[PDB]
């Protein structure tokens, strides 16, 4: 038969825009909200309204048409839906990039700590290309454990010009586990100051960064963006990307990313329920690693140092990363 | 709103049509593929203007079509509706749920809450027609319509009119 | 570059950079599954009228 | 209906088709659960 | 040309002349030479579209009261145009029974009448299609005209507009 | 009736941007938000309690003096004075014949403020504009 | 039109390549199989390609060939013109 | 606990009281956290002041959508078509609107009377939050100090004569560590 | 009580309803058996787990556990958060009650189906007003 005729022009693919997507983004893309973490009502006849397999998402029955676009499993690409995350948590993949970003600007202000004053820096900033500019800046900025709110001028280092800082002490930024930690040095008159840096901190201070600082560490001003690295909403795949299949056709299976979305929205009502009455902040904090964790692991699922999400069989979950690498994967 | 627009068009050939007279054909397809035709974009594609002078580039072979890809210029006079535009016409059809006035290759829609309160429908009178003290509104009946809104797509238009502001309704 | 070794770290990079593909190599074509601009690819064919109009 | 809509964008009037294998649609979305937009044009914005 | 991505844009309007992104004031012609937007009103609409089918009729070939005229434009019309003409046979018969000017000299005063004003081309070409009598229906049909023509010019070049209208 | 739309309430604190106009059909202060909302489609009666003149939105204005009778009176005053309009030339240097003009116009203008006779001064107004 | 080289100065070769004489092969042979008029008289054949190879040999094929160059611009080449000798 | 949580919990999330924890040192038991709970008046007024504003806002677009056409909606989807967006389904008799996933007849929807309703509300409204905004305006007129847990001290009034939390603020000596929104102007 | 979104396959040469319609799996096509005229191609045929929505109805959880490379910290930590969510708390009862009767069903050496059937049981059974004064004992030996 083939597939349906179409008004639309046909053209080829000439260019790819990689990037990031965000909050705003992937709540105007969706097209439902998954607030559910099941996948079938009561009777498990139909699919649940607001679950992971909301019908407006696509169909991957041969039966069954999309809310949607009302086409069959052959047309239909599948519907994005969202999840509005309680709690900022981190990129699995960015946590690296995301340290390397902290330790680049002021972690009260946002500014980077090295301005155009510094001969070095003006090198750094002259490279063309912006992974080598960023490697060159962060080696620079990651020694630099002050803001300077006011510097040497460049005409002479008699007096000094004021430039825009605030004076406070940069830590020593780690990390441990899922979390960043950093560390602050006591002045004059024994062991360091330690405490979390929160998600919710980082996002803060990424926002603040100035279009012609994150320019200067190769994020783009339209398509990527380092608050973008922090994911606040969650765009659930549709059903094409994550099918259920029948072994006798009497038995129901799910894919193992239904199995991890599931956990993410069990672990976010969780939290909301917590913080929204008493939940002293030790409850929360166990939570929010919960939710972090199944986030991390519903990407990744082979972290260093971490545990492994394992199906009810004791096997590994396999994440989206392990289908898209390996000799078997999709590339 | 009646524009002359400079429009582009791309149009396939089927190998069929690869002769000394192939161009001939290309003109042909314009104007049976264009004339008449509604694009969201541009409007109402009504009439070529200069058919003898349309500009003919080189085509493409696609790769596995086997068909020739010409990009067509041309000169076109096309109707676009604009919201907040003024506009008259003939009722065509009239229901419950209001009249339809057909201005040019458009139909507006006018919906009850967008006509005038003394207004009221009347199915009994064969045709069915809106009454009121002053005028009566009926098929074939001449109104002056504002349109209100304007939804284009790809390859069609539909707008919405009122006649509740002064100076509008029956002509 | 994704095709060969470490696929995911480099499509974060590539995310995370804003990187521009222009699709001018085979692996790109092959992931697009269209014509690659290689061998029979690396020309366009056009048609001619002025010869057209001659043969016959 | 021959009706096209990208909500978010608001348009109705600027849509193409292009023809990919299955699974580049699935690497794409793959992508998209992953955060990452691969954002598929059809002209070119940089001279070669 | 460099990245895009969701801009606000002005909502088509024709109340504040925001015509939208493709009928913009300035528009560039195939040759790339500036051009104004060419905005006609229902009576230079009718004589442009009839111009055009008889130099048609003409190509092919080589190689008066309103019923007569309104009979004589369909069956130029089905001659000349090819299948699926169903929007372009509403557009004639709708131009016919709707247009002031008959014949070129009257269109012609009018767009000699109308261009002193200095308006926008949507705004002359809307006050060539709609018989207006009075400064104020035309200001509340036409909200654009506010404030930009006082209302002693509108009177006296709606009361000229009305002077060459055939029968 | 200090700051504030009578309508909608919307006092100036919480939206520094409102702004008011008047009609002269009635002389009812309103919020240009309102005024949209309500007027926009078409003609419609005045929102106020009491008042069932209408009114279109194209005539709303600005409130130039803070004192609305005086508005009143001026609007008046402009609409006769376009009519009812001469000279001290217009009768060749005769004092006594314009002063008394000047005192039928100051007449013609108290009556339409206040009423008294709206009917015979109306059409009074209307006939001396054909001559 | 900057990128289309005038036939003046076109530095390419003024052979057809095997690519060129492959894809032009087929993509006549894949018109004459959609009823495509042809240039060349047939004594006695059915086979679309071989009715292309007697078009090429006989020079009545009515397309060019567009080569692209590595910055972007492009040299246009009649198959008429283009010598096969490979 | 069970019930303080939650009144704690909403008080904090509306801004209208701030936590300090700090680590104490009793001289005969464990060492331990306490928290303290007090109120940072430019975080409440500004807080008090954007939810005024937006409940009001709130009201005011409800009742310019709501004197707006009334749309449609279908009984079998439940799904709402604007004026503009059913006008392009109705059938070819040109009788009613049929719907696009099920094609049903649509049937018109509400908030056609609620023109009265919504400018009462808002009538009321005003009415009633009038004193917040003749407090907000004689606020403005004044230039109020931000509070801080040490200077809030300054004002305590001892609730307990033995309580077990020591109400001081002994800083840590050459503490370069700043904590989130620890420090007022 | 909702959409439809059904699918149902006919010939639109043939009209006949309902159609003969024959499934060439090993051709992945769905042909109209009068005229031959094809209705549907492209037809389907670990990366998932299976369960049982007779015992378990709805509710898709992942364990936590070791894998190549893990420090013992954070698993006994997430595990330690995982166990106070208070949704999965009510359905953690049955499973419990699962546990138990499986021990009992495997301690007497008796079939998977007398198991399986009994754990349906007490599912059914459960959650209702009548059994409330009664020990899980009882409902454990009256299942079995
Ligand atoms: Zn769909
Ligand atoms: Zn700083
Ligand atoms: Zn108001
Ligand atoms: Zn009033
Ligand atoms: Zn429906
Ligand atoms: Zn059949």
């Amino acid at each position: 038969v083939g597939q349906q005729y179409s008004s639309a022009p046909l053209r080829t693919v000439k260019e790819v825009q990689f990037g990031l997507f965000s909050p705003e983004e992937v709540r105007a893309i969706s097209v439902a909200k998954i607030r559910f973490p099941e996948t079938m009502d009561e009777t498990q006849t139909r699919a649940k309204i607001g679950g992971l397999n909301d019908p407006r998402l696509g169909s991957i029955d041969r039966n069954l048409k999309c809310q949607t676009c009302q086409e069959g499993m052959n047309e239909c690409p599948g519907h994005f839906g969202h999840i509005d995350l309680a709690k900022p948590v981190f990129h699995v993949g960015f946590i690296a990039k995301i340290k390397k970003v902290c330790e680049c600007v002021c972690m009260h202000c946002g500014k980077l700590l090295l301005d155009e004053h510094n001969e070095l820096m003006r090198q750094a900033l002259a490279i063309k290309d912006s992974k080598k500019r960023f490697a060159a800046i962060w080696t620079l900025c990651k020694t630099k454990m002050v803001c300077e709110t006011d510097v040497p001028s460049e005409d002479d280092p008699t007096q000094l010009v004021s430039r825009g800082g605030c004076g406070n002490t940069q830590p020593t930024i780690r990390k441990d586990g899922l979390k960043l930690v950093g560390s602050w040095k006591k002045d004059r008159a024994d062991e360091p100051e330690l405490r979390v840096l929160s998600t919710e901190e980082i996002l803060n201070i990424f926002k603040h960064i100035s279009v012609k600082d994150f320019t200067s560490l190769g994020f783009n001003e339209v398509f990527s963006r380092p608050e973008w690295m922090i994911l606040t909403c969650l765009p659930v795949p549709p059903p094409p990307v994550r099918p259920s299949i029948s072994f006798n056709e009497s038995q129901r299976g799910e894919d193992d990313l239904t199995f991890k979305l599931a956990d993410i929205l069990k672990a976010n009502i969780s939290l909301e329920t917590l913080e929204h009455n008493g939940a002293p902040h030790h409850a929360i904090e166990e939570a929010e690693s919960l939710l972090q964790f199944h986030v991390a692991t519903y990407m990744d699922n082979d972290i260093a140092g971490q545990p492994q999400a394992l199906q009810k069989s004791g096997r590994p979950v396999k994440s989206i990363r392990a289908r898209l690498k390996g000799k078997e994967g999709r590339i | 709103m009646f524009f002359i627009k400079d429009l582009s068009l791309n149009i396939t050939l089927h190998p069929s049509f690869f002769g000394p007279r192939m161009k001939q054909y290309l003109k042909t397809k314009l104007l049976e593929e264009v004339e008449g035709s509604c694009t969201g974009k541009f409007g109402y594609i009504l009439c070529v203007l200069d058919y003898d002078n349309i500009d003919i580039q080189r085509g493409r072979i696609l790769p596995t079509d086997g068909s020739a890809e010409f990009n067509v210029k041309y000169r076109a006079v096309v109707f676009k509706p604009f919201k907040g535009e003024v506009v008259d016409g003939t009722v065509v059809s009239c229901s419950q749920h209001g009249f339809e006035v057909q201005v040019g290759p458009m139909k507006v829609f006018v919906t009850k809450h967008l006509m005038p309160q003394d207004l009221t429908f009347n199915a009994g009178s064969n045709p069915p027609s809106y009454q009121s003290s002053e005028d009566v509104i009926t098929i074939k009946s001449r109104i002056r319509v504002k349109i209100e809104g304007c939804i284009s797509q790809v390859s069609s238009i539909h707008a919405i009119g009122s006649i509740k502001e002064d100076y509008l309704g029956a002509i | 570059r994704c095709s060969f070794e470490e696929t995911v770290e480099i499509l974060f990079e590539a995310g995370a950079s804003a990187e521009l593909d222009d699709c001018r190599g085979v692996s790109e074509n092959v992931i697009l599954g269209q014509m690659a601009p290689i061998g029979t690819g690396a020309f366009d064919v056009m048609i001619d009228e002025e010869s057209l109009v001659k043969y016959m | 209906h021959n009706q096209f809509e990208c909500k978010g964008c608001d348009n109705k009037i600027d849509i193409y088709q292009i023809h990919i294998p299955y699974a580049a649609k699935l690497l794409f979305q793959e992508l998209m659960a992953m955060n990452i937009t691969p954002r598929l044009y059809t002209d070119r914005s940089r001279d070669f | 040309r460099r990245r895009r991505l969701k801009k606000v844009e002005e909502e088509e309007n024709a109340a504040t002349l925001q015509l939208g992104q493709e009928f913009q004031l300035k528009q560039i012609n195939h040759q790339g030479e500036e051009e104004e937007l060419i905005a006609l009103n229902l009576s230079e609409a009718r004589l442009v579209i009839k111009e055009a089918l008889v130099e048609r009729r003409r190509a092919f070939k080589r190689s008066e009261t309103r019923e007569k005229e309104l009979e004589s434009i369909d069956v130029l019309l089905e001659q000349t145009t090819g299948g699926n003409n169903k929007d372009l046979k509403n557009t004639m018969q709708y131009l016919t029974n709707f247009s002031r000017f008959r014949d070129q000299e009257t269109v012609g005063a009018v767009i000699q009448l109308l261009k002193s004003t200095g308006l926008h081309p949507f705004e002359v070409a809307q006050l060539g299609s709609l018989a207006c009598d009075t400064a104020d229906e035309a200001k509340t049909l036409i909200p654009s005209l506010n404030n930009k023509i006082s209302d002693d010019e509108l009177e006296r070049i709606l009361k000229e507009l009305s002077n060459l209208e055939t029968l | 009736n200090k700051d504030m739309c009578p309508i909608c309430k919307t006092d100036r604190y919480l939206s520094p941007d409102v702004k008011f106009l008047v009609n002269p059909e009635c002389y009812h202060r309103i919020c240009e938000s309102c005024v949209d909302r309500i007027f926009s489609l078409g003609p419609a009666q005045c929102p106020y309690k009491g008042c069932d003149k209408i009114l279109r939105k194209n005539k709303f204005k600005t409130q130039i003096f803070d004192d609305v009778e005086v508005e009143k009176e001026v609007d008046i005053r402009k609409r006769v004075f376009n009519v009812f309009n001469k000279t001290i030339d217009d009768f060749n240097g005769d004092l006594v014949e314009y002063n008394k003009y000047l005192e039928e116009v100051e007449d013609i203008i108290y009556k339409l403020d206040h009423g008294i006779d709206v009917a015979k001064t109306e059409e009074k107004l209307r006939t001396y504009e054909e001559l | 039109k900057e990128k289309a080289i005038p036939k003046d100065q076109r530095a390419t070769t003024p052979y057809m390549t095997k690519y060129e004489r492959a894809r032009i092969l087929g993509t006549r042979a894949l018109q004459i199989s959609m009823n495509a008029p042809v240039f060349v008289d047939l004594e006695g054949e059915t086979d679309p390609l071989r009715i292309a190879m007697k078009e090429l040999a006989e020079k009545k094929i009515p397309l060019v060939i567009r080569r692209y160059l590595p910055d972007g611009s492009f040299e246009d080449w009649s198959v008429e013109e283009l010598i096969v000798d490979l | 606990k069970t019930e303080l949580g939650p009144l704690i919990a909403r008080l904090r999330s509306d801004r209208l009281i701030s936590i300090h924890k700090q680590r104490e040192y009793p001289p005969n038991s464990k060492s331990v956290e306490r928290v303290y709970y007090y109120v940072k008046y430019p975080h409440a007024i500004d807080a008090i002041k954007w939810k005024v504003h937006q409940v009001v806002q709130r009201l005011k677009d409800d009742l310019d959508k709501n004197s707006e056409p009334n749309g449609y909606m279908c009984p079998i989807c439940l799904t709402k078509y604007t004026q503009l967006e059913a006008v392009q389904l109705l059938n070819f008799d040109r009788t009613e609107f049929l719907c696009s996933l099920c094609d049903e007849p649509l049937v018109e929807d509400d908030s056609g009377k609620k023109n009265k309703e919504k400018q009462d509300k808002l009538n009321r409204l005003m009415d009633q939050i009038q004193p917040i905004i003749d407090s907000l305006k004689k606020i403005d007129d004044s230039r109020i100090e931000e509070n801080t847990f040490e200077i809030a001290l300054a004002r305590l009034i001892p609730p307990q004569n033995q309580s077990h939390a020591a109400y001081t603020y002994n800083p840590k000596k050459g503490s370069t560590m700043f904590r989130p929104g620890d420090s007022a102007p | 009580r909702g959409p439809n979104l059904n699918i149902v396959l006919t010939c639109p040469e043939c009209k006949v309803y309902p159609p003969k319609i024959v499934e060439r799996f090993s051709e992945g096509d769905v042909v109209c058996a009068l005229c031959g005229l094809v209705l549907s191609d492209k037809l389907v045929d670990r990366v998932g787990e299976a369960s049982n929505p007779l015992l378990d109805g709805n509710n898709l959880s992942t364990r936590i556990g070791k894998g190549e490379t893990t420090d013992m910290r954070f698993t006994k930590e997430l595990n330690k958060a995982q166990g106070k969510n208070v949704m999965d708390k009510k359905d953690n009862e049955v499973q419990a009650a699962f546990a138990k009767i499986t021990m009992l069903c495997d301690a007497a050496e008796l079939p998977k189906i007398v198991k399986d059937c009994a754990k349906e049981a007490y599912k059914l059974c459960h959650d209702e007003k009548t059994l409330k004064g009664k020990s899980m004992e009882s409902i454990m030996a009256a299942s079995i």
